[PDB]
RNA sequence: CCGAGGGUAGGGCCCGUGACUGGGGCGAAGUCGUAACAAGGUAGCUGUACCGGAAGGUGCGGCUGGAU
RNA sequence: UGGGAGAGGGUGGUGGAAUUCCCGGAGUAGCGGUGAAAUGCGCAGAUACCGGGAGGAACGCCGAUGGCGAAGGCAGCCACCUGGUCCACCCGUGACGCUGAGGCGCGAAAGCGUGGGGAGCAAACCGGAUUAGAUACCCGGGUAGUCCACGCCCUAAACG
RNA sequence: CGAUGUCGGCUCGUCGCAUCCUGGGGCUGAAGAAGGUCCCAAGGGUUGGGCUGUUCGCCCAUUAAAGCGGCACGCGAGCUG
RNA sequence: GAAUGCCGGCAUGAGUAACGAUAAAGAGGGUGAGAAUCCCUCUCGCCGUAAGCCCAAGGGUUCCUACGCAAUGGUCGUCAGCGUAGGGUUAGGCGGGACCUAAGGUGAAGCCGAAAGGCGUAGCCGAAGGGCAGCCGGUUAAUAUUCCGGCCCUUCCCGCAGGUGCGAUGGGGGGACGCUCUAGGCUAGGGGGACCGGAGCCAUGGACGAGCCCGGCCAGAAGCGCAGGGUGGGAGGUAGGCAAAUCCGCCUCCCAACAAGCUCUGCGUGGUGGGGAAGCCCGGGUGACAACCCCCCGAAGCCAGGGAGCCAAGAAAAGCCUCUAAGCACAACCUGCGGGAACCCGUACCGCAAACCGACACAGGUGGGCGGGUGCAAGAGCACUCAGGCGCGCGGGAGAACCCUCGCCAAGGAACUCUGCAAGUUGGCCCCGUAACUUCGGGAGAAGGGGUGCUCCCUGGGGUGAUGAGCCCCGGGGAGCCGCAGUGAACAGGCUCUGGCGACUGUUUACCAAAAACACAGCUCUCUGCGAACUCGUAAGAGGAGGUAUAGGGAGCGACGCUUGCCCGGUGCCGGAAGGUCAAGGGGAGGGGUGCAAGCCCCGAACCGAAGCCCCGGUGAACGGCGGCCGUAACUAUAACGGUCCUAAGGUAGCGAAAUUCCUUGUCGGGUAAGUUCCGACCUGCACGAAAAGCGUAACGACCGGAGCGCUGUCUCGGCGAGGGACCCGGUGAAAUUGAACUGGCCGUGAAGAUGCGGCCUACCCGUGGCAGGACGAAAAGACCCCGUGGAGCUUUACUGCAGCC
RNA sequence: GAGCUAGCCCUGGCCAGGGUGAAGCUGGGGUGAGACCCAGUGGAGGCCCGAACCGGUGGGGGAUGCAAACCCCUCGGAUGA
């Protein structure tokens, strides 16, 4: 049957992404926590 | 009056609608309309602050004149009266000498070819408009504003009027459509004559499709609820009220007044609605 | 081919009969009240409507076939 | 052809008396009701009195043993639309008449449908009396209804 | 109670005997035929259906007879539900 | 050494289950170390409103080619969506951007919030909507409306010519709109041709034929033609369109009017440029100087912003045209022609799937377009087929039980069972014919029946064309032929009677409930006079509503019909300027501390003092409630009647052993041979009853009862047959479980149900196919039950707070 | 976190074919005029049959599955809430 992830790559960007995150004192703590962890990625990746 | 259907479907045998035999102009004046954004009972938020909302036809917004003193003695002629689907009432298109058009909303007995004009001197006639205090003593009128300029407020549904009772000072005594008696300013305009499309009321909408049509999504008793949602939810089986009945959010809803006790217009109404 | 009739299916009319139920007639001395005939003790009757164990009562309108 | 009388019918308007309720005044110890009472109402200011407002219904005197209509029935006043009818003249048509099974229409009250309206009155219903009882008569309340529009009902001691 | 699945049916049997039938008997208020009652006997047999979820029970039509009980009220790693 | 401990390794189950749709394979020839599995050929089967083709998303090199086979591939592998390497995606016109706005988002001004932040007009952003200029063919191993060829077109810059009051983010027009139905003319697409072009073919009894087989087009500028869409012209006044206006709007006059004209699309033709089959031969070449024509069918697509009707009344903004404003009129704009200029991103490949979402090369899920022919009434249904694509990535045998899916069955025909569950039966079209009841629509496909193929003969009407022929579409009558059978295959209702519930179509527990539950039109109560009530928010601000009592909120009831009784003492709600109580505050009789004293400080009675509560009324489609005992009639029995106690009042109409009745399978009647169910009655209703509505009700129902007909493998009662498994051989190879095991029966014993203890009995060692009685078999730290001063959801006249409101 | 699911908002798209035959309109009849009747035309509807599409009624299979909800047969809606 329809299963729960269907991906689209303008709403994994708007809702995910660099600037939603910039846009928000959470998602800029995100961030600024992905950083310290030192992740690789800070944002899922989309193609655009 | 009201149109009948013979029963050729469960629906249609008890389905009415109206005779629209007053329309002479079926579409609308494309400089006096304008989108209506549908909001489903949502505000600002996002929320949903009025239950049951949404899904009915959509309707272009026709700009309606409730002031008409912007144009004192400019006279204009009735060029149609058409459908309104944003209220009960037809609405009339007039053609003003000036060339300026405008809707007003058509009061019963309203001809096509008639002239209407609006001032403190107009004759008192159906559709002309005047201040409250040149309005002869128990003359039928519509379309009237609660304070001056402010724009007209009473009386505008399908089939309704007010109705001048008497003076005192500076303000005229009417009979709301409700049978309140206020105090309203005499400077205040009003239009002659009751709102027409009286047998609005008797309109027998038939089926439950009906409703979807004008934006009415089906209303879910309380009754039918469990407690997590409604005073009347719950309970094993059917079951009465079991507390005086009240609404979603815990008030009771047979007899309790809702008006706010020291309201400032309260100098202004004489005696409450009966009946 | 038609054809007595037999078969299948579905209708119409009549008769008999049926748990139970509805009122009706009748029946020497049952129980309750007293509506009508006297202004019958609230004049009567009346079409209708509502109510009451029961006759009845009451409303609305009509009639005199009502009295003084 | 010329005239007449009439609550004949339909529509719209509009006039005063009274009842009720509301507001203002003034005023106090009761009011109301009956055969007698009680219920009820009233010092939270009733009743009685004056001024003001709102609303509905019915039209006193004229009024009669009267008038009109086929009947049911029709009563303030005004205008408009409309029916029947009688008299005068002796002018026109030339028996064109009478009745009338069916049919069609009208048809008091009550009642029914959808709206409106609702002062007074009042089935049901409540209470107070009475009574052996009193699901009555009498008293205090009172909802349909009574009123308007449209549509049904089609009855009668619809009787001379 | 870190689970011994619970009513009834179906299927499949197997056992007990306090025996429903059939076999053998004694007593009879056993003339005969048919019964009653007790004793011995478990080899075999012990029907079809209407009603109800029913077990049970009542009823219809038969029958030599239409037995009662145990097996985790036998049997859900066999079915039903 | 134990923690259903943690991490890791390795066992057991086991050479076991399985190897993923039952659309299906066989052989020959290649290649190679090796071949059922790779390549080629022939034969066979499967899809064909797809299982073919084309877009969009998503994926991201998976594309093409060479070289490979460790791992990946459920087997094999020489093959591959796999490993390595090289190559491959070309645009002014296709899509998106340098254009426009929608919801929404953001947000100069402004508003609000302890901070973070929340709002917000314009403006901006935002598309699969609006706007905008490319069609056909060829070419590569792999791209193509992109490269090439042909014929077309757009915008920007500059210049030349001609014209004009030029000029805008401002005014106006336009853009610009629904649903159903639908005209005319066309196109796409299709069928036929005795015509035109073609390599050939004559078989096996016959045919050298008006034979068979194959094809018979596509694009195209101006012009022209056919069909449509859009659009009146002139003048005079003018105060409206937030400046102006010669524009638009409004008034008057003249002319035009199913027209015409002007304009804009579609289709046809059109210079020109392309394509072009079978068959044969090795993707190619030939065929070929290919032919490229007539007739019929015909869209849901096109003309289009077409027409009609209906009510629920159907985006915006820019492009565009017109008007003027500053400005400028040496400019600028319009028209024509010429030269020049024309950027960024995407473009491979999969795309109903082995490349997307489902951990898998997973029988699941995934939006748009095309989707041929014949026959069956039609159709996208069904069967068979075209183009095209597949045989589903383990096979070979065998022909047991048993399982699945399927076919048939003597006699009977529901006897099966909780239940006709399941499976039969019925089945499309045409014709005849059709009941109670009804809200007059329906019930209705009621029920029940007849017809149905093929051949010959005569004949009626329509479309096209020409009025005719031809083709095509609807029919009518007569005479015959064959079979068991003519919707001969496939797709395609079993029916009736009678109850309960719900009026009805709808909606629901994604994944055990589709229902009688929810909703529903309709009815009633209630709140709300507008800065409405109410809702969300600390607020600002929103919704309500750009609505205004014929409206909006809340509540119950639930089409419709006939109805909806009595009780206001308690609770709620509504009214009530009195009286009672009442907090802060006011008041200050009167006290007290301290000081030598002026003073400073403290306590403080009467009395004034809100809402609320008490109190007085009202109110039931507000919460709710609507009796007991005893007696009595000239047979008995039973009580219309009476007595008395209690209540705020004592259940009315209607219904009743009921979706409610305990005793109960009540009693009686009906149906049956037999009826705890069913239907009709009765009424001592344990414990119906009137909007948590009462009693009915045509129609409707994958609801739940009861009965009958039809027909059946449901059954008596089972039998045979088919395929997929099971079984055997080759290949690959799991799982939960598992203290160790050398693991028998009876009668006992034992923590009370023993393979493991006692006594006896029985038993050579090890497997394979089967069956499930035991191992208190497995699974899941019982969900029932209790316990824990464990938890959570919910209620209220439990306690205590808080929001909100007064 | 609303790329699942629930509701709403904006903008698009889809629903083979067949059946039934409302109003209205025209004509005829009728009448004082009417109502109304008949025929034809017409094409309404939470109308009917049935694909796509959307569902999930009954049964069977599946149950370490093809599948953490699937498969077959059957069944509901299919111009509308
Ligand atoms: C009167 C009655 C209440 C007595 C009661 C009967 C109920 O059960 C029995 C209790 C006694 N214990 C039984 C029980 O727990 N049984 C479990 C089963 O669960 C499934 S069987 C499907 C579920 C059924 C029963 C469960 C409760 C597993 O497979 C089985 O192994 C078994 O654990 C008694
Ligand atoms: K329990
Ligand atoms: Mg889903
Ligand atoms: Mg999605
Ligand atoms: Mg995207
Ligand atoms: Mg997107
Ligand atoms: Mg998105
Ligand atoms: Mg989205
Ligand atoms: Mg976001
Ligand atoms: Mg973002
Ligand atoms: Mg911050
Ligand atoms: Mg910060
Ligand atoms: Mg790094
Ligand atoms: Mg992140
Ligand atoms: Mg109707
Ligand atoms: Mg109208
Ligand atoms: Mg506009
Ligand atoms: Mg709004
Ligand atoms: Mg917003
Ligand atoms: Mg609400
Ligand atoms: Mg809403
Ligand atoms: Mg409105
Ligand atoms: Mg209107
Ligand atoms: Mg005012
Ligand atoms: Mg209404
Ligand atoms: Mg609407
Ligand atoms: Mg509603
Ligand atoms: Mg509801
Ligand atoms: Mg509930
Ligand atoms: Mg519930
Ligand atoms: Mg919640
Ligand atoms: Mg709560
Ligand atoms: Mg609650
Ligand atoms: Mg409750
Ligand atoms: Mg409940
Ligand atoms: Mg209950
Ligand atoms: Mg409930
Ligand atoms: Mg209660
Ligand atoms: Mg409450
Ligand atoms: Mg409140
Ligand atoms: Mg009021
Ligand atoms: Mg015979
Ligand atoms: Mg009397
Ligand atoms: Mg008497
Ligand atoms: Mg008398
Ligand atoms: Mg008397
Ligand atoms: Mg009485
Ligand atoms: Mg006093
Ligand atoms: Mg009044
Ligand atoms: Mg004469
Ligand atoms: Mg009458
Ligand atoms: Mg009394
Ligand atoms: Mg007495
Ligand atoms: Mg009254
Ligand atoms: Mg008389
Ligand atoms: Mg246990
Ligand atoms: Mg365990
Ligand atoms: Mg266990
Ligand atoms: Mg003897
Ligand atoms: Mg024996
Ligand atoms: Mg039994
Ligand atoms: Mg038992
Ligand atoms: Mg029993
Ligand atoms: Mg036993
Ligand atoms: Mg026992
Ligand atoms: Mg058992
Ligand atoms: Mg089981
Ligand atoms: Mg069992
Ligand atoms: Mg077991
Ligand atoms: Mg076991
Ligand atoms: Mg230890
Ligand atoms: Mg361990
Ligand atoms: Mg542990
Ligand atoms: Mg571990
Ligand atoms: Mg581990
Ligand atoms: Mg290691
Ligand atoms: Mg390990
Ligand atoms: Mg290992
Ligand atoms: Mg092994
Ligand atoms: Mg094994
Ligand atoms: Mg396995
Ligand atoms: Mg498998
Ligand atoms: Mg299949
Ligand atoms: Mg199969
Ligand atoms: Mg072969
Ligand atoms: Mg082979
Ligand atoms: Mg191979
Ligand atoms: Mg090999
Ligand atoms: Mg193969
Ligand atoms: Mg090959
Ligand atoms: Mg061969
Ligand atoms: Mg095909
Ligand atoms: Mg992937
Ligand atoms: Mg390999
Ligand atoms: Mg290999
Ligand atoms: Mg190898
Ligand atoms: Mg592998
Ligand atoms: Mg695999
Ligand atoms: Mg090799
Ligand atoms: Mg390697
Ligand atoms: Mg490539
Ligand atoms: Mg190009
Ligand atoms: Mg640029
Ligand atoms: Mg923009
Ligand atoms: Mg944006
Ligand atoms: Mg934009
Ligand atoms: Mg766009
Ligand atoms: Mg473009
Ligand atoms: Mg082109
Ligand atoms: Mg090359
Ligand atoms: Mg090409
Ligand atoms: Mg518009
Ligand atoms: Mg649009
Ligand atoms: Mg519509
Ligand atoms: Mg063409
Ligand atoms: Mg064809
Ligand atoms: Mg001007
Ligand atoms: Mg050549
Ligand atoms: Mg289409
Ligand atoms: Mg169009
Ligand atoms: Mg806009
Ligand atoms: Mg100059
Ligand atoms: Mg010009
Ligand atoms: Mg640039
Ligand atoms: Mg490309
Ligand atoms: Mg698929
Ligand atoms: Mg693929
Ligand atoms: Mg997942
Ligand atoms: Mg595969
Ligand atoms: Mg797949
Ligand atoms: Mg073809
Ligand atoms: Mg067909
Ligand atoms: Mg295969
Ligand atoms: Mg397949
Ligand atoms: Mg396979
Ligand atoms: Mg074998
Ligand atoms: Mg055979
Ligand atoms: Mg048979
Ligand atoms: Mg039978
Ligand atoms: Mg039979
Ligand atoms: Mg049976
Ligand atoms: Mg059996
Ligand atoms: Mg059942
Ligand atoms: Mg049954
Ligand atoms: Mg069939
Ligand atoms: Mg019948
Ligand atoms: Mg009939
Ligand atoms: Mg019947
Ligand atoms: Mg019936
Ligand atoms: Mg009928
Ligand atoms: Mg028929
Ligand atoms: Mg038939
Ligand atoms: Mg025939
Ligand atoms: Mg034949
Ligand atoms: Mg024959
Ligand atoms: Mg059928
Ligand atoms: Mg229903
Ligand atoms: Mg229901
Ligand atoms: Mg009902
Ligand atoms: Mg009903
Ligand atoms: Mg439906
Ligand atoms: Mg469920
Ligand atoms: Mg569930
Ligand atoms: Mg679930
Ligand atoms: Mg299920
Ligand atoms: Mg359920
Ligand atoms: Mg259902
Ligand atoms: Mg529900
Ligand atoms: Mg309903
Ligand atoms: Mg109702
Ligand atoms: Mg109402
Ligand atoms: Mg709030
Ligand atoms: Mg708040
Ligand atoms: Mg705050
Ligand atoms: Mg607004
Ligand atoms: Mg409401
Ligand atoms: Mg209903
Ligand atoms: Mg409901
Ligand atoms: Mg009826
Ligand atoms: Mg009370
Ligand atoms: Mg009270
Ligand atoms: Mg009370
Ligand atoms: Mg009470
Ligand atoms: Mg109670
Ligand atoms: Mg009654
Ligand atoms: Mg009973
Ligand atoms: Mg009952
Ligand atoms: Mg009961
Ligand atoms: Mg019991
Ligand atoms: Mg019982
Ligand atoms: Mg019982
Ligand atoms: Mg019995
Ligand atoms: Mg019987
Ligand atoms: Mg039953
Ligand atoms: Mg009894
Ligand atoms: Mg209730
Ligand atoms: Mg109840
Ligand atoms: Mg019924
Ligand atoms: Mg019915
Ligand atoms: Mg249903
Ligand atoms: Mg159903
Ligand atoms: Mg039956
Ligand atoms: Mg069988
Ligand atoms: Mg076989
Ligand atoms: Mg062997
Ligand atoms: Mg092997
Ligand atoms: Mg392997
Ligand atoms: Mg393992
Ligand atoms: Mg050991
Ligand atoms: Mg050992
Ligand atoms: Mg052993
Ligand atoms: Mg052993
Ligand atoms: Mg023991
Ligand atoms: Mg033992
Ligand atoms: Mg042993
Ligand atoms: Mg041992
Ligand atoms: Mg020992
Ligand atoms: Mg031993
Ligand atoms: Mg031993
Ligand atoms: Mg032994
Ligand atoms: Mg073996
Ligand atoms: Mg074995
Ligand atoms: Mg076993
Ligand atoms: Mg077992
Ligand atoms: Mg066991
Ligand atoms: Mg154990
Ligand atoms: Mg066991
Ligand atoms: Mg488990
Ligand atoms: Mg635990
Ligand atoms: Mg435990
Ligand atoms: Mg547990
Ligand atoms: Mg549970
Ligand atoms: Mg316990
Ligand atoms: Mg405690
Ligand atoms: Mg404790
Ligand atoms: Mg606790
Ligand atoms: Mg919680
Ligand atoms: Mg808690
Ligand atoms: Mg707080
Ligand atoms: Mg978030
Ligand atoms: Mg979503
Ligand atoms: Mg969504
Ligand atoms: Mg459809
Ligand atoms: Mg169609
Ligand atoms: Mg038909
Ligand atoms: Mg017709
Ligand atoms: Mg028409
Ligand atoms: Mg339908
Ligand atoms: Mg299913
Ligand atoms: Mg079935
Ligand atoms: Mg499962
Ligand atoms: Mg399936
Ligand atoms: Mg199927
Ligand atoms: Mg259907
Ligand atoms: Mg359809």
């Amino acid at each position: 049957m329809k299963r729960t992830w269907q991906p689209n790559r303008r709403k994994r960007a708007k809702t995910h992404g660099f600037r939603a995150r910039m846009r928000t004192p959470g998602g800029r703590k995100v961030l600024k926590r992905r950083r310290q962890k030192g992740r690789w990625r800070l944002t899922p990746a989309v193609r655009k | 009056a009201v149109k009948k259907f013979k029963p050729y479907t469960p629906s249609r045998r008890f389905m009415t609608v109206a005779d629209f035999s007053e329309i002479t102009k079926t579409e609308p004046e494309k400089s006096l309309v304008k989108p209506l954004k549908k909001t489903g009972g949502r505000n600002n938020q996002g929320r949903i602050t009025v239950r049951f909302r949404g899904g009915g036809h959509k309707r272009l917004y026709r700009i309606i004149d409730f002031k008409r003193w912007d144009k004192v003695g400019i006279p204009a002629k009735v060029a149609a009266i058409e459908y309104d689907p944003n209220r009960s009432a037809r609405i009339a298109l007039l053609h003003y000498v000036d060339g300026e058009k405008r809707y007003i909303i058509a009061p019963d007995g309203l001809q096509v070819g008639q002239q209407v004009v609006a001032g403190p001197d107009a004759p008192i006639q159906v559709g002309n408009a005047l201040p409250l205090r040149f309005i002869p003593v128990g003359t039928v009128v519509h379309a009237v504003e609660l304070e001056p300029k402010k724009g007209a407020k009473l009386a505008r549904a399908a089939g309704t009027s007010a109705q001048i009772q008497g003076r005192e000072g500076d303000y005229v005594i009417l009979r709301l459509p409700s049978g309140e008696l206020r105090k309203v300013h005499g400077e205040c305009y009003a239009t002659v004559g009751a709102v027409g499309n009286a047998d609005h009321k008797n309109i027998v909408l038939g089926k439950a499709g009906r409703s979807r049509w004008l934006g009415r999504r089906p209303h879910v008793r309380g009754a039918a609820m469990n407690p997590v949602d409604h005073p009347h939810g719950g309970g094993e089986g059917r079951a009465p009220r079991g507390r005086p009945p009240a609404s979603p959010w815990g008030w009771q809803t047979k007899g309790l007044k809702t008006r706010k006790r020291r309201k400032p217009s309260s100098r202004f109404i004489i005696a409450r609605r009966k009946k």
